[PDB]
RNA sequence: CUUGAGUGCAGAAGAGGAAAGUGGAAUUCCAUGUGUAGCGGUGAAAUGCGCAGAGAUAUGGAGGAACACCAGUGGCGAAGGCGACUUUCUGGUCUGUAACUGACGCUGAUGUGCGAAAGCGUGGGGAUCAAACAGGAUUAGAUACCCUGGUAGUCCACGCCGUAAACGAUGAGUGCUAAGUGUUAGGGGGUUUCCCGCCCCUUAGUGCUGCAGCUAACGCAUUAAGCACUCCGCCUGGGGAGUACGACCGCAAGGUUGAAACUCAAAGGAAUUGACGGGGACCCGCACAAGCGGUGGAGCAUGUGGUUUAAUUCGAAGCAACGCGAAGAACCUUACCAAAUCUUGACAUCCUUUGACAACUCUAGAGAUAGAGCCUUCCCCUUCGGGGGACAAAGUGACAGGUGGUGCAUGGUUGUCGUCAGCUCGUGUCGUGAGAUGUUGGGUUAAGUCCCGCAACGAGCGCAACCCUUAAGCUUAGUUGCCAUCAUUAAGUUGGGCACUCUAAGUUGACUGCCGGUGACAAACCGGAGGAAGGUGGGGAUGACGUCAAAUCAUCAUGCCCCUUAUGAUUUGGGCUACACACGUGCUACAAUGGACAAUACAAAGGGCAGCGAAACCGCGAGGUCAAGCAAAUCCCAUAAAGUUGUUCUCAGUUCGGAUUGUAGUCUGCAACUCGACUACAUGAAGCUGGAAUCGCUAGUAAUCGUAGAUCAGCAUGCUACGGUGAAUACGU
């Protein structure tokens, strides 16, 4: 309790993992191989604002793909960048890779992108409300059945913390065939720290 | 409603806000509010109100109900025809016309009213209660029970210019 | 809310045995009660030669209340008929519970003494009958004009 | 002059008043007859009355007070008030009438008088009822409620006080303005043979619902709180205070008149929402009952408190902290303490400066460490430099670090109210408004579940499902699984087989869904069949808006604040585990369903690669040698135990129990001294079912037996799952 994330509930049925490889019971070498991948990507995230990266892993190789709204940041002009990133990766990965960018579609309706965005306007001291109303508003143009959008902490860089939410549309949550994009974020200006809890719902579909 | 028309010019104008509560066990659910008047300052004005969990919602809803109720407000010479006293729920009121060049003299709310119905020079003192609402309802009660020379001499068998203010 | 019966037991052929063994089964050892009871119906016939159903059925009539009380409200308490289910349940319940209270060292001597004395209208089972039927159906006057 | 007012004339009614008179029941007191042992009272009792015969029962006597039915939102009167009846005297009112006088009227200061009950005087009376009082009881106490008695007084007459929620908290009088509907005394008319019956109308008071309108709202509405006029009285924030001084009246208590000082920023009305009620209606729940078993006693383990301490490391504290974080405390961990030790530091990034990196011994030291030998050695790319992952010791400013405080500044995370069934938003309506409306009512459900009805229509979150698991079957596939047909065998071990079991994949099925009744035909309830499984089939996961300024800065992250040659650092040893005591959690006991010995059958689930430890051998034993198979349906963990059959025991602090202590040994780890675990011998504790209070649980449940794992050099009575045996009761709210 109290509530949970849907993703650890919907997983097992309607989402594969962000990470995939052979068990053999030796995980720790390979899972904490993945762990540094999970670290370094922040230095793409800061410019890219990516949703999620997969790691498929065949026997002798690695195959990943980063979900972005901004390809041009990471692809380089004509490929100037991803090779550089392979170079800075092999130095610690200590094994080959075929990093293969992926674009995510209806590109900016996504969750971690948009949660990150509203955090970004809270970084430069945007007032809280317009962020949320414009979030839901543009979301509703782009097509969706319902959205929730939340913030916590000391609003307006002010006294004891609060939390609100401006949801619209139906947000089927305690059901089990949803395929919703939950995320989370953080941001500091001067006082403590500010997180969020975005949500969406965009139609019912399985991975088979 | 009655008969909002969105066609004239408009100038919304705000009089107050409260923070107003309904206590349910545990917390205290409260709902900001506001009153509004809307007129063309050319011969039309009326109030409008509403409540919401947030201001812009409240004021906008108020304005949507605002246009829906109106009075014609017989005006003459950039001035009201004569003097009355309005009365509604102990929010009495008293107006009087004026030598021009004065400007409306009155309190905050009523000033926002008559300044929005395009009246220029007039004298008043609010009376009874100081509460903003029934003050206004006093005003428009009087303006609703108000007449000009054409409004009257029509009725009486005779006609103006043997009689005029 | 109904009863969910126990079927027969064909040792020795009857059903009250079936309802009996289960109460003696302290801590879920059904074979021990099975043994000592069945032997009790060997020995009760051995001493005082007769049938097991004579001593058993007759006793569990002799120790079997048919009128009884219950409290409610000051302190008043309705005299109340006993359902046949609870009738036998009380007979056997207080039967074993006092059959304990004899105080012998033997598995079955205590029982044969119990129901063969009960079948002679003696033993604390019969005294329990007489006490319950004493306070009951002696103060009936006040609590009887009710359900 | 007659329309206001008053007088008439003919009428109607009435608990209108004062005095006298009469009568029945009933209470009581006494007397008598009858007759015995209780009466009377309470929630339970007691005190009292009673064998001197009560009470109860019958007769008759006295005596005071009140008057059953009738009695009604009915009447009367100026109010207070007035209810048995009859007489005497006597006040006003309403109608009709209209001759009669012709404005004589309304209000009313100061004055004058009547005025509930209590109270007072003087005198009579004294049946009940009953302040004060006594006794009893309850109660911590009860001079209070309760009970038994019980005086003044209630009562009458003459006098006196002279007030009240004296209320409709609404001054008197006149006049105008929608209806409906009853009621009381009358009047006119039509119908009726006769109205006495029916109807229509009109006056006077009387009650209710209601518009116009008023009012802040509730509400009033021809009996105005409406529309107005006259006259009178009265108010100017609350406490101080109806107090004080003074006057006046009074037999007296006290009544009338009636301030101030100081002091407060409120006092207060009406209505909405929420909570609450020892207020009410309904339903549900291991909430009660019906039942079983336990804690509390006895000893042990574990944790908190305390005590004590160089330190006994911090947090958590009613449920909603106390076998929690801590799913592993010799060191390590460990934060705390003593000692020796350090300064870009234990450690991370940056610049220089280099360099691939290092190891084994000696010394000193407890280690930390250094003191010397020794050798780490430009490896990927070089054309003499260089570039590089990566080393380097030194400088080294930025720095680094803080288990350093604030969880009442925060993110994140989690409990709890509670899987309780509810909580909210839009549009529109009402309301001056806060708010209400929906979401209410009838019916219905485990469910704001659903139908119907309704100034409400819709949406969302929520329950349900949606998913995992479970109950049966069909297809598919057959090794390591199985062996039915057979052969063979220690043995399914192998030939052969995949029929069955099984293994995991796909699909069928259960949905008021089929029938019958009931029911607003509907929802839904009840029963019937079928099927393995009927009304969410069992279970799990899932936890609304929010609450407790709940918990965590010590998982982490972090604002602010603070430390810095130490609030940072390394190491050895130590403690986190103390011990007059209490508390809570749990274990084993207090023995014959029992104890000891021997034989003997039935599982499920999960783990094993530097780990499972098969066989055999030694040893009483923990264990030891030894090594086969084993990355697993293969082989090992791993006998399952309870049970079942047998022998013995025959009620003892016992062959009960199994604490504590000494000795002898096993393994792990360097080393088991604080402080590991384990076996063997000997010891042989308290304790013979648990007080006051108290917890768990409704069927595979409780009760009860053992197994596997995580954490793990060694160490779990605890935690999690796993199955085995397996019940009693559920009258009912
Ligand atoms: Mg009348």
């Amino acid at each position: 309790g109290q509530k949970i994330n849907p993703i650890g509930l919907r997983v097992g049925i309607i989402r594969d993992w962000e990470a995939k490889w052979y068990a053999e019971k030796d995980f720790a070498s390979l899972l904490h191989e993945d762990l540094k991948i999970r670290k370094f990507i922040d230095n793409e995230l800061k410019e890219a604002s990516v949703s999620h990266v997969e790691i498929e892993r065949a026997a002798n190789r690695i195959n990943i793909a980063i979900h972005t709204g901004k390809p041009g940041m990471v692809i380089g002009k004509g490929g100037s960048e991803i090779e550089k990133l392979r170079n800075k990766l092999n130095a610690l990965t200590d094994k080959k890779v075929h990093i293969n960018v992926i674009e995510i579609k209806k590109v900016d309706l996504d969750a971690r992108l948009v949660a990150e965005n509203i955090a970004r306007q809270l970084e430069n001291r945007a007032s809280f409300r317009r962020v949320q109303k414009q979030a839901i508003t543009r979301a509703m143009k782009l097509g969706a059945k319902g959205i929730k959008t939340q913030v916590s902490g000391r609003l307006g860089g002010a006294d004891i913390a609060r939390a609100e939410q401006y949801s619209e549309g139906t947000v089927p949550l305690h059901t089990l065939r949803a395929d919703i994009d939950y995320a989370h974020a953080e941001a500091d200006t001067t006082y403590g720290k500010l997180g969020v809890k975005v949500w969406i719902y965009r139609g019912e579909v399985l991975p088979t | 409603a009655r008969r909002e028309e969105e066609t004239k010019e408009f100038e919304e104008r705000v009089v107050t806000i409260n923070r107003v509560a309904k206590v349910v066990k545990g917390g205290r659910r409260f709902r900001f509010t506001a009153l509004v008047v809307v007129g063309d300052k050319n011969g039309r004005v009326g109030f409008g109100t509403g409540k919401a969990q947030e201001v812009p919602e409240a004021i906008k809803k108020a304005v949507e109900a605002a246009k829906k109720d109106l009075v014609v407000v017989p005006r003459v010479e950039g001035t009201t025809p004569h003097t009355i006293t309005g009365r509604y729920g102990s929010g009495s009121v008293f107006m009087k016309p004026a030598a021009p060049g004065t400007g409306v003299i009155a309190g905050g709310p009523v000033r926002a009213v008559l300044e929005l119905a395009g009246i220029t020079d007039i004298l008043s003192k609010s009376l009874g209660s100081n509460t903003p609402i029934n003050m206004v309802r006093a005003t428009i009660d009087g303006l609703q029970n108000l007449k000009n020379a054409e409004d009257v001499a029509k009725l009486r068998g005779k006609t103006v210019e043997e009689l005029y203010n | 809310v109904p009863k969910r019966d126990v079927l027969p037991d064909p040792i020795h052929n009857s059903k009250l045995v079936t309802k009996l063994i289960n109460k003696i089964m302290l801590d879920g050892k059904r074979g021990t009660a099975q043994r000592i009871l069945y032997s009790a119906f060997d020995l009760v016939e051995q001493r005082s030669g007769r049938d097991a159903l004579e001593v058993f059925e007759e006793a569990i009539n002799n120790i079997m209340p048919v009128l009884e009380v219950k409290a409610r409200r000051s302190n008043y308490q309705v005299p109340v008929e006993v359902r046949p289910e609870r009738r036998t349940t009380l007979g056997l319940r207080w039967l074993v519970n006092y059959a304990r209270l004899r105080g012998e060292k033997t598995m079955e001597d205590r029982l044969a003494n119990e129901i063969l004395d009960a079948a002679n209208n003696t033993g604390g089972a019969v005294k329990k009958r007489e006490d319950t039927h004493k306070m009951a159906e002696a103060n009936k006057a006040f609590a009887h004009y009710r359900w």
